[PDB]
RNA sequence: AAGCUCGUAUCAGUUUUAUGAGGUAAAGCGAAUGAUUAGAGGUUCCGGGGUCGAAAUGACCUUGACCUAUUCUCAAACUUUAAAUAUGUAAGAAGUCCUUGUUACUUAAUUGAACGUGGACAUUUGAAUGAAGAGCUUUUAGUGGGCCAUUUUUGGUAAGCA
RNA sequence: GAGAACAGAAAUCUCCAGUAGAACAAAAGGGUAAAAGCCCCCUUGAUUUUGAUUUUCAGUGUGAAUACAAACCAUGAAAGU
RNA sequence: GGUUGCGGCCAUAUCUACCAGAAAGCACCGUUUCCCGUCCGAUCAACUGUAGUUAAGCUGGUAAGAGCCUGACCGAGUAGUGUAGUGGGUGACCAUACGCGAAACUCAGGUGCUGCAAUCU
RNA sequence: GGGCGUGUGGCGUAGUCAGCGCGCUCCCUUAGCAUGGGAGAGGUCUCCGGUUCGAUUCCGGACUCGUCCGCCA
């Protein structure tokens, strides 16, 4: 018959990695999570308690509950034609903070600093990001850079 | 070439007979292998040949391959 | 439980079955198709272990038949008196509840105990009734 | 030829942690010590780290951060001459005095010393520093004995007893103290008090000085050089205890020099690495030497 | 050079394999106990072998470990039993050496008719000072190459002390 | 189908930026596991066949193993490495910063946790593009035999086959 | 791999090398080295009370599992489990 | 800058073979009355810091060293791949257009950094 | 074609990760009525791999027989 267990098809997903097996380092236990933090989920195969299901591997969610050794995380799961709210109790070995959130907060504080310093002059702050604009005019010189003519190479076996 | 051409009839599909630019069953070219074997940095094996490298311990590189260091 | 179900086709020769609430041991099995379209029927010929009677039966192959639990146990004689054997278990337990065999097995066992061999007795349990089937002699540990 | 390791072995080998390779940290014990209840968010967990080397006892109060461990206060046994203890700097009573010193020092620098005076009159009874009402809780600290063996009579528990009588709230039971009867599950207080005041070394001093005098000159030589007899060590432990309860303030040494003054001599003495060009010159000279037909 | 490179006997282990449990095991254990002055330890059988007749875990051998000058004294008695002649094959690559002897009568216990006759295996383990580095729990390390005991050093020590000669084979 | 609450948004089968997760394609085997071709150098208290040997833990060849350095070819249920395409989250007003209120939680401790009071920051309010209105509810029909094409792919010699 | 009477291919003892090439009840795959393996000591948390969550999923049931709360216990020096 | 205690990242830190180590600190080291544990005070426990020693541990250096790490316009815009055509070819498969882009190999360089407290010619 | 069972000394069977029985051949013994005892000589456990402390035993493959089926058109 068919087989769809709780950890089916999780072979390479829950292998550890090359040459970093063994016990886990103490930074994962010394990291501090608060309610509202945004965290990434990546399971550790060395810890069998508090494991996430294989669906939530690589998923990103929001902390809603902090307990003794675990964290409650909220994920949005697509079921059919809508998203449902899923609450997960995961031990802290299987989560880490999302770095995109802290990058955005750094942008917020630097952006507020720019607005605050330029508010003393009113110099059209222009605080929105802009994407890659087309590159403008330039003059390239041939002083020591005379062009070298290239041609297609004929065919050879090369074995 | 005639032996390979006779052997090609026993195979399905299309095969080509190419005269390689390499020396024997090695992977260097003919003048590259010639300018390598004029120095002592090649040394024969049962059918193949072992080559000298600039890496490794100098004691092993001198017990093997003596004629190149005999400069 | 004392007894467990099984399928007729799952049964095979030298196995125990329950026929008419008797522990029986099969000697013959035969399957014949009922009709060309239909399923085969299993004919079973078996012998009661305790009484030796021949009991047969025919069932559908997919039907489930009752199967007993039969345990064979090994003991040493202590005495044969009044038709009741007295046995001695490993770790020193003793039972006298077994009745002596009544046939040529019982006669041979009685003569062997009278002339003084050390006799090893096999007694079987199936469905709450107890009997002795065979005896040997201990070749070592005299 | 026999003790040879392949390149495949050395490539697939995974090294342990550096402290495990040095054999100094049990990470299985460390994880259970330094981790915190996550609902106590940034609350530090404090370890009384007690380590026994030869000629020293090291007591520290240590919390854990990601960048490394942080020490509140440390107390070594080699600063006990300031309090009057000169000999036996690693005995069970020295462990007691070091624990008492680090307890009084931590309560002084936290300001929790006018309350929670600890056991002023010591008798060897088993009790913990209980919480006083309508005020702050006592300072809670947990042992880190490291790789040292737990054993009834070991001096890590003497350091524990000294720290507990100094006013720290350290959780412990009494069944590892000296004087614990195994069959009758109770603690004998007078033998523990004798050990706090050095009875086990003074009784040995008497029972060896009465018969074997060459041993009494080999060991306990410093006791004869400083005229310390068997009975006076009890009162010098008492005076050391009251000196600790007077001032644990930890004046450091004057260092006799500067950091760069030590660094000049040690930088002169340390060996340096060989650069790429002189390494190439060295191997060219070696080729010209042995492979240059002698 | 040589400040504390001096070889010494780490231990002497005396092994008797009676091969089967019971009265012979107790008698061999009594012989080992009276010879050592210590109670001996019996060792269980790892696997069942039909040809030897052994099953798993019947304490088929008995052995004792003696350290110090007493071990040196029993080694003196064993060497005078062996007439201070040992094969070169007896020594090992690590530097440890052993020999096997028949009966304790040559050792001089004298004979009781009950106790029977049992031969012995003597094994001497040799080390230099500083061997605690491997044995201690904290900061366990490996011993350096120069300080290691070897076969040539142990045969030189066995020629110099005990004024014995080794056989060429 | 009936609408209801609102009026340009608590949107988007899309892109960008930042940040994750994956073990397929490829590649690799003088890297682990497994398969596999050929010689070379060694090991015999440590092999087997012959020949010379009284015999010899003898000798000489040969052939097998094991080791060492090489060499040829591979893997859906092998792998150090590792794409492309797909895929999670974020791009603020429900935000940021400052100050100090509550608690029976928590801390050695106004220490922290959560929710707050008061104050400051507004149209470039925090990337692009588009918005056709956005959100919400009730009720009910028919349907629940499918098939074909490109690409990936399984069984099969194959099939207008499954 | 190197040694030690009987004792040899396999009995017991000693040393060295040994990233797991072993073991962890069973099928296979993951995980594990001062351990999750082997040996020893103490125990019954394989307990009580109802909730929440994950998988299968209609976000029904059943099975299995996760993290807590309120008790009462076990163990250890203790953190803890 | 050396050393110790506790660490963080967990080989640039490991492994093999040599060499060196002033001071201090670690270490080996001396002992068995007491607590305690062993067949064995070897490990563990306790006592002395005394009788000694840098021989080892430890630290550092060396090696056209093994390994590991970093980089390259080195291989290679190669293999592979998203999209397109009433493109080629009997087919197997392959070119082109708009895009993304490896691994092995080769070469070059490197061989622990650092937090808290104490202590040192 | 497929399924199921099967194969162990001269013979016949067993089973736990080569045994007995019956024969045999020898040596004794026994008024017997009858004999009895002790020893043997006896096996690639169908075979070959792997598994396992160890395979009859477990498993993969192959072989030998014996059986039962192969329908409705």
């Amino acid at each position: 018959g068919k087989s769809h267990g709780y950890r089916s098809r999780t072979r390479y997903m829950f292998q550890r990695d090359f040459r970093k097996h063994g016990a886990v380092h103490l930074s994962t236990y010394l990291k501090v999570y608060k309610v509202g933090d945004i965290v990434d989920i990546k399971a550790n195969g060395s810890i069998q308690k508090g494991m996430p299901h294989k669906f939530y591997q690589g998923k990103t969610g929001v902390v809603y509950n902090v307990t003794k050794s675990s964290v409650g995380v909220i994920i949005n799961k697509m079921v059919g034609n809508r998203y449902l709210e899923k609450r997960l109790n995961l031990r802290v070995e299987h989560i880490k903070h999302s770095k995109c959130r802290q990058e955005f907060l750094e942008r917020v504080k630097a952006n507020a600093a720019k607005r605050a310093e330029a508010k003393a002059q009113g110099v059209a702050v222009q605080l929105k990001r802009q994407p890659a604009q087309p590159r403008e005019s330039r003059i390239v010189s041939t002083e020591g850079n005379v062009p070298q003519t290239l041609a297609p190479v004929p065919y050879e076996t090369f074995i | 070439v005639e032996g390979l051409r006779r052997a090609r009839y026993k195979f399905p599909g299309q095969q080509k007979i190419i005269l390689s630019k390499k020396w024997g069953f090695t992977n260097l070219d003919r003048p590259e292998y010639l300018k390598k074997r004029e120095a002592g940095e090649v040394k024969d094996d049962g059918a193949f040949v072992k080559f000298l490298s600039k890496k490794g311990s100098l004691e092993n590189n001198i017990r093997e391959f003596p004629e190149y260091f005999a400069a | 439980s004392a007894t467990y179900p099984m399928q007729c086709s799952a049964l095979r020769k030298n196995g125990f079955v329950v026929i008419k609430s008797r522990p029986c041991k099969i000697v013959d099995m035969s399957t014949s198709k009922t009709g060309k379209h239909g399923h085969a029927k299993v004919h079973l010929v078996a012998i009661d272990i305790f009484t030796g009677k021949k009991l047969e039966d025919l069932s559908p192959s997919t039907h489930n038949m009752e199967v007993p639990v039969v345990k064979r146990n090994e003991y040493q004689l202590l005495d044969i008196d009044d038709g009741f054997l007295s046995l001695m278990n490993m770790d020193g337990d003793t039972k006298d509840d077994v009745k002596a065999p009544e046939g040529e097995l019982g006669d041979s066992l009685q003569t062997a105990f009278d002339e003084g061999k050390d006799l090893m007795v096999t007694i079987i349990s199936a469905m709450g009734e107890e009997a002795a089937i065979s005896f040997k002699e201990a070749a070592r540990t005299d | 030829q026999k003790d040879a390791k392949s390149s495949a072995y050395s490539s697939r080998f995974q090294t342990p942690f550096r402290r495990r390779r040095e054999g100094k940290t049990d990470y299985y014990q460390r994880k259970r010590l330094v981790t915190q209840h996550k609902a106590k968010y940034n609350t530090p967990k404090y370890r009384l780290v007690v380590r026994f080397t030869n000629k020293d006892i090291i007591c520290q109060i240590i919390s854990s951060t990601i960048t490394g461990d942080v020490v509140l206060a440390a107390a070594y046994s080699h600063e006990l001459p300031r309090y009057g203890i000169t000999h036996g700097l690693t005995n069970w009573a020295a462990a007691y005095a070091t624990g008492l010193l680090i307890a009084r020092r931590t309560l002084q620098k936290l300001g929790l010393d006018e309350t929670y005076k600890g056991v002023e009159e010591v008798e060897g009874e088993y009790e913990l520093t209980e919480a006083v009402e309508d005020g702050p809780r006592p300072f809670k600290v947990f042992l880190d004995i490291g790789l040292q063996r737990t054993t009834t009579g070991a001096r890590v528990f003497g350091a524990l007893k000294g720290a507990s009588d100094g006013g720290l709230y350290v959780p412990h039971s009494e069944n590892r103290f000296p004087g614990w009867d195994f069959e009758t599950e109770e603690i004998d207080p007078e033998l523990l008090r004798s050990y706090i005041f050095g009875g086990h070394v003074s009784q040995y001093m008497e029972e060896l000085a009465d018969d074997d005098e060459e041993r009494f000159s080999e060991l306990f030589k410093g006791y004869l050089a400083d005229d310390i007899d068997a009975d006076s060590l009890e009162d010098i432990y008492t005076s050391a205890h009251e000196a600790i309860r007077a001032d644990p303030a930890f004046k450091p040494t004057e260092k006799k020099f500067t950091k760069e003054q030590y660094a000049a001599e040690s930088k002169k003495y340390r060996q340096t690495k060989l650069s790429k060009e002189e390494r190439a010159a060295r191997v060219a000279a070696k080729i010209a030497a042995l492979a240059g037909q002698q | 050079q040589n400040p504390m490179r001096d070889l010494k006997i780490e231990k002497l282990v005396l092994n008797i394999s009676v091969g089967e449990s019971g009265d012979r095991l107790t008698r061999a254990s009594k012989v080992l106990e009276q010879l050592s002055g210590q109670t001996p330890v019996q060792s269980k059988a790892r696997y069942t072998v039909r040809t030897f007749g052994i099953r798993r875990n019947e304490k088929i051998a008995v052995h004792v470990t003696v350290r110090g000058p007493k071990a040196e004294e029993i080694l003196e008695r064993g060497l005078k039993v062996k007439e201070y002649q040992l094969r070169d094959r007896n020594f090992s690559a690590t530097g440890n050496f052993g020999f096997g002897i028949d009966e304790h009568i040559d050792l001089g216990i004298k004979y009781d008719p009950s106790i029977g006759i049992f031969g012995m295996d003597f094994y001497v383990v040799m080390n230099r000072p500083g061997a605690r580095v491997t044995r201690r729990k904290r900061c366990k390390g490996t011993v350096g190459n120069s300080h290691k005991t070897t076969k040539e050093d142990t045969v030189s020590w066995f020629k110099q002390k005990y004024d014995a000669d080794v056989l060429d084979k």
